[PDB]
């Protein structure tokens, strides 16, 4: 259904078409300098997003499972309510207060303690 | 039972054209210096076909020189505010010149050549003197391909620039290529190994130029033997105008060229060498810069011969130039104090042809792109395609 | 008017080049304006 | 070697029609190394399509090819007069490159009965010592037709030859020559000479004949 | 533009050899184009004989070792040329022989597949006729009308091809069917050329056919008077 | 150490031994402005190839195994015909028609369908 096709659909259904917005997320003398900064900006906005996926245990695209528990204080809701009765635009606004809490929680609570764990664990 | 598998880094490349950056061991400064020891990788069992006539590198080198040269007259003094007597190659011309102040004027004694003169520039274009600080000394330039690309080099001793190359190698950067602005005679170019070779876009067509590459270099000295003087007349404010071959070695070379011509025109036919028939002065003459003063020397003394099957040249100077047929732009060369002497190697010729058994050959001219082709024949740019899919009968673990 | 321009030479090189009703149909304009005035509608 | 079996051998169509010619290979050609050629009688073939879907520079858009497995199809929509002729598929996946039998593309026309004429041998030809008998079939459609020679009311074979024109541009009809040759001594012995023609346009086999002397 | 011109038509006797030339005009070099030689038997399908690519001569297994295919690059005098030489001709070799030029500069072209390729440029054609017979002028006999009616000429026992037939010195062109040549058991060619005209004009106008055979340099004019 | 593009004329099987040599050398005021957009193009030329490598379940360099069955129509060649008697330049020419089919099949082929089931499986 194309790029940004599932913006109006439920979160549960919109996650099926993740690879269409992700593939079109990089999209393959003066005056021409205006088009240069744009594609320079294109990569640093893409790398800024993927640096997070890097310090998070993702790397693998589109969907990634974690070990950070979903805290009740942040958007305590019925799973059916969240994915079968809500859009991503709506959801991004409700968790908006707790997002950067989760971002910081992800990098430390999950990968920083997880690979040093494996470092200790892979000793024998 | 076989399954797709993804390989990265597979040796796959395609012909491509792109922007190339520069490498330099005053125009050369600001150009990323060369690695102390480059790496050249041979491609075994590889045969790549080249087409020196349809090379984008030449026309990217040519467009680079033209547009980098005009920048060499931008911070320099403009010569817009610019009675003679003597034959005399130069003429002592007097004229009224503005001083620092608009009202006051100044009489001057200067020395221009017959070819520069009202000066010829005004009829065609405006004029700017070169900055006397920058130098036009030729220094080797390496053209390089950015990441994701590569340059293929034909490691063949004898190559006319087209067809298949059985021994190919690849480099990130071309060799140190001399951007020497010479005409008719190629100076300080690449020397062909062993037998000399001949190259033309179309052999059948006479109108297409005929590029010759020497294997034995030809020593050549030219000298401006008069001790000149410079008085910096004040054309203010701030701005200031600066007012004033072996015959024993040449026949050995030519005698190899008739053997080099070989079967192209036939063994039986006679080979005549004649001077250029005419045209622009940059074609008629072995024009080049030497020591900052531009040399124009008549080569009729080298090209007078009739070769059956079985050495000093005159020289004159032009103070100003409009190189590359560029109109609207004109450069005055501020002369240099002292006597000028140069010693260069003649490394090749550019030759044209006429429309029985009579073959006439003239010295070359026209586009200066041909002389770059005397260096860029071994090269072509390729794009690296490292992604590959193939079957290998492995399945992903689940 | 068939003009001719003469390039006087303000050199060097540079050169200066020295040396009318317009019509629209009315049958469509009356038709067009009436749609415009109805387009205003409630606004006024 | 790859064996290219082309189909159909002959097809009839009209201007503006959409026509499809098939070509099968003995093996399957994955790389799609197959070309298509047009050849009008007498002149050299033209390369129309290479590698299945690729049109050569200058070939009209209405030529398009499709390649799947072993089968290959050349498709000509909006058939034009210039397109009529013979077409060949060529593979170049394995050495050596092999062509197909070919496919003839003729013009449609209403079925046409043939004008039949019989010609006895020239008297001058008899002084040479040989005798030739000719039966003429003219302006007929379609091209499928059979001739047999009846001499003294007896069948004759092995000594008759045939020659055929290419389709007439104006009427879309054909013409055929059947030449029966035999010795001078045998001719005088035979009593009578007849030509019987079997063609679709004729309700029953038309026979036109002559006895020696007229 | 690329124009490929081949040698003239040649007649040869069995067991002989023959070399056909092919000037490639417009071709820049045989380093960036490959030459393929293909023959087409009379009214038959085409057959690959050989090629020369990267200056490498080659021939099909059926013709392997029986044929030699050489080519020479461009010269200032003449465009590059290829040559197809065929030794020990047989009657089964009577066919038309074609020159082929296909660009080889690009690896991805899809015109070529590791030396096995399609054919982008073609030539006029060279008719190679192999027969034990020698040149012979045609004996022309009249096909007379009798009893709208039709008449014709019988051109017989001529070798080699071709013969041209015209009527009333070109005056009569409508309704004229000149049949293609058939090759006789005697290894000779023979055809007939007929005309349909209104029978009412049989006694009015006179009908003559004009046969010319340049190989024998023979030209006959035969009157077809009705019987 | 056969160098950059070293095994180009070698068979596919042998050329996959020297993969890490063409992959490390894959990223390797006017006038200078012409060297800048070469640097800039170099990284978008490199991130484009690795986004695919990311949309595909790989990322991990050099070699990668798939769950896409190779339908015969793509090649129909015994792996000996491919690995031991063919170069990568020849192979890329044969499949040129079906490549973008495979590219699309890869992403959908497992990750869209493969990362999702891991989400189901990693619940228990
Ligand atoms: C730019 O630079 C480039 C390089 O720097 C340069 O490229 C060079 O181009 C030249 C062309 O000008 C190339 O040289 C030519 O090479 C041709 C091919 O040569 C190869 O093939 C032949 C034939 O091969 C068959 O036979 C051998 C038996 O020896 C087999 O083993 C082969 O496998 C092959 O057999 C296969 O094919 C058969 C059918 O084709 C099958 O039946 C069979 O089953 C097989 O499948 C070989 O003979 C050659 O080998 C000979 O030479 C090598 C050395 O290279 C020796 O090792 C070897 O022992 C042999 O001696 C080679 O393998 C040549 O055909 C061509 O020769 C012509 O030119 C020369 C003059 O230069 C003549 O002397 C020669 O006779 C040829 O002229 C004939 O053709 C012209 C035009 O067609 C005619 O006008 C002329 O009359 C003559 O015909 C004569 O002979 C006919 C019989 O052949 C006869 O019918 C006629 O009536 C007449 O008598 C030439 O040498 C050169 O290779 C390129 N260089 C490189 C590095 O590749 C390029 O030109 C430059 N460009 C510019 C613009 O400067
Ligand atoms: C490098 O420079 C050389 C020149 O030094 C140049 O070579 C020239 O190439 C051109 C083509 O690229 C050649 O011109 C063609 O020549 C053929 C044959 O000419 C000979 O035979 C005819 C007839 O006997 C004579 O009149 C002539 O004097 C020669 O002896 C011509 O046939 C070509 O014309 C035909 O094609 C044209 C297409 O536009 C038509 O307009 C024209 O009417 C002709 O059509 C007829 O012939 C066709 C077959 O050719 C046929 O298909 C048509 O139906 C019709 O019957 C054409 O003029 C020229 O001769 C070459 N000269 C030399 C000295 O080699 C190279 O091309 C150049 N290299 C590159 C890469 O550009
Ligand atoms: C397997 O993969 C190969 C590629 O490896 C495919 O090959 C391509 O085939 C297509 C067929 O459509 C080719 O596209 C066509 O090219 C024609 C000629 O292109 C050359 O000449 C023109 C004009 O000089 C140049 O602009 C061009 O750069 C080439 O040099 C064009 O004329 C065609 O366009 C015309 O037709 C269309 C019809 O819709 C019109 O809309 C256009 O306006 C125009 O009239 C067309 O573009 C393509 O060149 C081939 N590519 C390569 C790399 O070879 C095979 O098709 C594929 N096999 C299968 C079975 O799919
Ligand atoms: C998701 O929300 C629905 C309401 O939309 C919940 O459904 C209720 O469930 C309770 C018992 O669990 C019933 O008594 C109600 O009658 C249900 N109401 C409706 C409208 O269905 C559902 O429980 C929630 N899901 C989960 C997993 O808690
Ligand atoms: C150009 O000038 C150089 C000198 O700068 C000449 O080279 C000299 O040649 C002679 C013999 O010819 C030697 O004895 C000298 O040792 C050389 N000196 C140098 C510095 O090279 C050269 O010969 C001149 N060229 C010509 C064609 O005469
Ligand atoms: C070609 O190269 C020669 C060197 O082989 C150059 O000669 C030098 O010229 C510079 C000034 O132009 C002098 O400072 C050197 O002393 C010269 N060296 C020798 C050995 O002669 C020559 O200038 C070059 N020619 C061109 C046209 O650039
Ligand atoms: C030319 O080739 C033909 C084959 O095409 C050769 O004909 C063969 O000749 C031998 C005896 O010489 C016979 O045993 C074969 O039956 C013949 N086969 C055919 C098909 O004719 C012929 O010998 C060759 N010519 C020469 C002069 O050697
Ligand atoms: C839940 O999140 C809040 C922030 O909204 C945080 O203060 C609290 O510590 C979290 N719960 C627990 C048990 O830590
Ligand atoms: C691949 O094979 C399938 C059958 O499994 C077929 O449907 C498909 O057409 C084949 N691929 C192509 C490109 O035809």
């Amino acid at each position: 259904l194309g790029f940004l096709g599932a913006a109006g659909s439920t979160m549960g259904a919109a996650s099926m078409t993740l690879t269409v917005q992700a593939r079109n997320l990089l999209s393959g003398t003066v005056w021409g300098i205006k088009q240069l900064q744009a594609r320079v900006l294109a990569v640093e906005r893409y790398l800024r997003d993927q640096q997070l996926l890097g310090i998070w245990g993702c790397s693998g695209k589109l969907i990634c499972c974690t070990n950070v528990p979903w805290n009740s204080s942040w958007s305590n809701r019925n799973l059916s309510e969240i994915w079968d009765n809500m859009t991503w635009l709506q959801w991004d606004k409700e968790i908006s207060n707790y997002t950067q809490i989760i971002y910081g929680l992800l990098e430390e609570s999950q990968n920083q303690q997880e690979k040093n764990e494996q470092d200790l664990l892979a000793l024998d | 039972n076989l399954w797709v598998t993804v390989y990265y880094g597979v040796p796959v490349w395609k012909d491509a054209e792109t922007t190339l950056f520069c490498a330099s061991d005053w125009a050369t400064h600001a150009c990323v210096p060369t690695d102390p020891n480059p790496q050249e990788i041979h491609l075994e069992n590889v045969t790549e076909e080249f087409n020196m006539w349809k090379n984008n590198m030449v026309e990217q080198m040519h467009t680079d020189i033209i547009s980098l040269w005009d920048q060499s007259l931008k911070p320099c003094v403009k010569l817009t505010p610019l009675q003679c007597t003597n034959r005399g190659e130069l003429k002592n011309c007097s004229f009224n010149m503005t001083t620092e102040l608009r009202d006051k004027k100044q009489k001057v004694y200067s020395l221009f050549y017959r070819l520069d003169v009202r000066l010829i520039n005004c009829n065609t274009s405006a004029i700017t003197q070169a900055c006397p600080k920058v130098s036009f000394e030729p220094i080797p330039i390496h053209y390089c391909a950015p990441a994701g690309f590569a340059i293929l080099k034909c490691k063949d001793k004898k190559f006319n620039g087209t067809g298949p190359c059985p021994s190919v190698s690849t480099v990130q950067c071309t060799h140190g290529i001399k951007p020497v602005v010479s005409t008719q005679l190629l100076l300080n170019g690449s020397l062909a190994e062993e037998e000399v070779m001949i190259r033309s876009e179309n052999i059948t067509n006479n109108a297409k130029n005929i590029l010759v590459q020497f294997n034995t270099p030809v020593q050549i000295n030219c000298t401006r033997p008069n001790n000149n003087t410079r008085k910096s007349i004040r054309i203010g404010p701030g701005q200031a105008f600066y007012a004033t071959v072996s015959k024993a070695t040449w026949n050995e070379t030519l005698g190899k060229v008739v053997k080099q011509l070989r079967k192209h025109f036939g063994n039986n036919t006679i080979i005549r060498f004649a001077n250029s028939s005419g045209g622009d002065l940059e074609v008629t003459t072995h024009s080049f810069n030497c020591g900052g003063e531009f040399f124009y020397c008549n080569t009729s003394g080298l090209f007078n011969s009739t070769w059956i099957s079985n050495i000093t040249l005159p020289c004159r100077i032009k103070q100003i130039i409009n190189m590359w047929q560029r109109i609207g732009q004109a450069m005055y060369a501020p002369p240099i104090q002292g006597v000028i002497r140069c010693v260069s190697n003649i490394t090749g010729l550019i030759l044209t042809r006429d429309g029985s058994t009579t073959e006439t050959f003239r010295p070359g001219g026209g586009d200066m792109r041909d002389n770059w082709r005397s260096e860029l024949y071994k090269y072509k740019v390729v794009k690296i395609e490292p992604l590959g899919v193939a079957p290998t009968r492995c399945k992903r673990r689940v | 008017n068939n003009n001719t321009r003469k390039s006087i030479r303000i050199g060097p090189g540079q050169a200066f080049y020295a040396t009318a009703h317009c019509n629209v149909s009315k049958a469509t304009w009356n038709e067009t304006l009436g749609k415009v005035v109805k387009q205003l509608r409630k606004h006024f | 070697d790859i064996q290219m079996t082309q189909s159909p051998s002959t097809l009839s169509a009209s201007t503006g029609d959409t026509v499809r010619i098939s070509c099968r290979a003995s093996q399957s050609i994955t790389g799609n190394w197959v070309a298509w050629y047009q050849q009008r009688p007498g002149k050299a073939p033209r390369l129309l399509i290479y590698r299945g879907a690729a049109l050569l520079g200058g070939v009209p858009s209405r030529f398009r090819g499709s390649a799947a497995g072993t089968d290959f199809t050349l498709t000509i929509g909006n058939l034009q007069a210039e397109d009529f002729g013979t077409f060949y598929c060529q593979q170049y996946d394995t050495y050596p490159g092999t062509f197909g039998q070919g496919t003839k593309v003729e013009v449609k026309r209403t079925v046409a009965a043939p004008s039949v004429f019989i010609f006895p041998p020239s008297d001058e030809q008899l002084k040479s010592g040989t005798a030739s008998v000719v039966c003429l079939l003219n302006n007929f459609y379609p091209r499928e037709a059979k001739v047999q020679w009846k001499v003294d009311n007896a069948l004759q074979s092995g000594n008759s030859q045939e020659s055929v024109t290419e389709q007439d541009s104006k009427d879309s009809t054909y013409s055929l020559s059947s030449t029966l040759t035999l010795s001078k001594a045998d001719y005088e012995k035979h009593k009578v000479y007849a030509c019987e023609v079997t063609h679709q346009g004729l309700s029953s086999p038309v026979t036109k004949s002559f006895n020696r002397g007229e | 533009q690329i124009h490929l011109v081949q040698s003239g038509t040649e007649v040869k006797k069995p067991g002989s050899s023959v070399t056909v030339s092919c000037k490639a005009y417009g071709v820049n070099t045989f380093g960036l184009y490959a030459v393929n030689w293909v023959r087409q038997a009379p009214g038959q399908s085409l057959e690959y004989i050989g090629q020369i690519w990267r200056w490498k001569s080659s021939a099909s297994h059926h013709f392997r070792g029986r044929v030699l295919i050489s080519a020479v690059d461009l010269t200032g005098s003449s465009p590059p040329i290829s040559s197809l030489e065929i030794k020990n001709l047989t009657s089964d070799d009577t066919a038309v022989y074609f020159c082929t030029t296909t660009s080889t500069y690009d690896r991805w072209s899809g015109l070529h597949h590791d030396g096995v390729m399609a054919f982008s440029s073609w030539g006029q054609g060279t008719l190679i006729s192999v027969s034990a017979a020698s040149t012979k002028g045609p004996s022309v006999f009249p096909l007379a009308p009798s009893s709208t009616a039709a008449l014709g000429c019988l051109v017989k026992d001529y070798f080699p091809e071709p013969v041209t037939v015209s009527w009333n010195s070109g005056a009569l062109t409508s309704g004229v069917h000149t049949f293609p040549a058939v090759l006789q058991s005697s290894g000779l060619y023979s055809l007939s050329s007929v005309v349909t005209v209104p029978s009412s004009s049989l006694g009015t106008q006179t009908y003559i056919c004009n046969v010319n055979h340049k190989p024998s340099n023979t030209k006959v004019d035969k009157r077809v008077e009705p019987k």
